């Protein structure tokens, strides 16, 4: 994640001095940085209280969510985002079978 | 009519707990109380079948770690799950 950012402009130094036609070459916009252009991947209440016939839809509907690295409803997407990692919260009192 | 007066067999699901329980205070007294039975209800049939199904899953559960007689049929299809 950090150690591209270095990498990145080193290779560009040594095709400008390398080429004497080399001409203007690009800067890395700030925005781009600054707003969201290169990650876009980044009410809740405790399941074990509820009946099990809305337990079993809203563990599934909310997993769907949960899979794409952000949080569902029932289930979170812990904090990272950044690297190889990501760990995912399904709540504790989930009952025991359903939950393993 | 009154009913014509249960036979043994005939009697059962509640002559049955109650058969489990006198023979239980039988074997109690006959012991002097240096054995402590529990429960023989709860776990009930379903509550037991989910539990050794967990252990299938591969984690194993209450009972596990790595109605009287229900033991003797529980050990044979506890062992396949550990």
């Amino acid at each position: 994640l950090q150690q591209s950012l270095e990498l990145k402009r080193k290779m560009l130094r040594d095709k400008q001095n390398k080429k004497n036609s080399g001409q203007h070459l690009p800067i890395f916009p700030a925005w781009v940085y600054e707003r969201p252009a290169l990650i876009g991947d980044f009410t809740a209440l405790p399941i074990g209280t509820l009946p099990l016939a809305s337990q079993e839809s809203a563990v599934v509907e909310d997993l769907l969510y949960v899979l794409v690295g952000v949080d569902g409803r029932y289930v979170s997407a812990q904090p990272l985002a950044g690297r190889q990692s990501r760990t995912f919260l399904v709540d504790p009192n989930l009952d025991l079978s359903i939950r393993e | 009519g009154h009913r014509e007066e249960p036979y043994l067999t005939e009697a059962g699901r509640d002559a049955f707990d109650k058969f489990c329980r006198l023979h239980q205070g039988e074997l109690q007294l006959l012991a002097g109380g240096v054995l402590q039975a529990p429960q023989p209800v709860l776990v009930k049939e379903c509550e037991l079948v989910k539990d050794v199904l967990n252990v299938l899953i591969g984690v194993v559960s209450a009972t596990f770690s790595l109605p009287e007689s229900i033991s003797s049929l529980l050990s044979e299809v506890a062992e396949y799950g550990t």
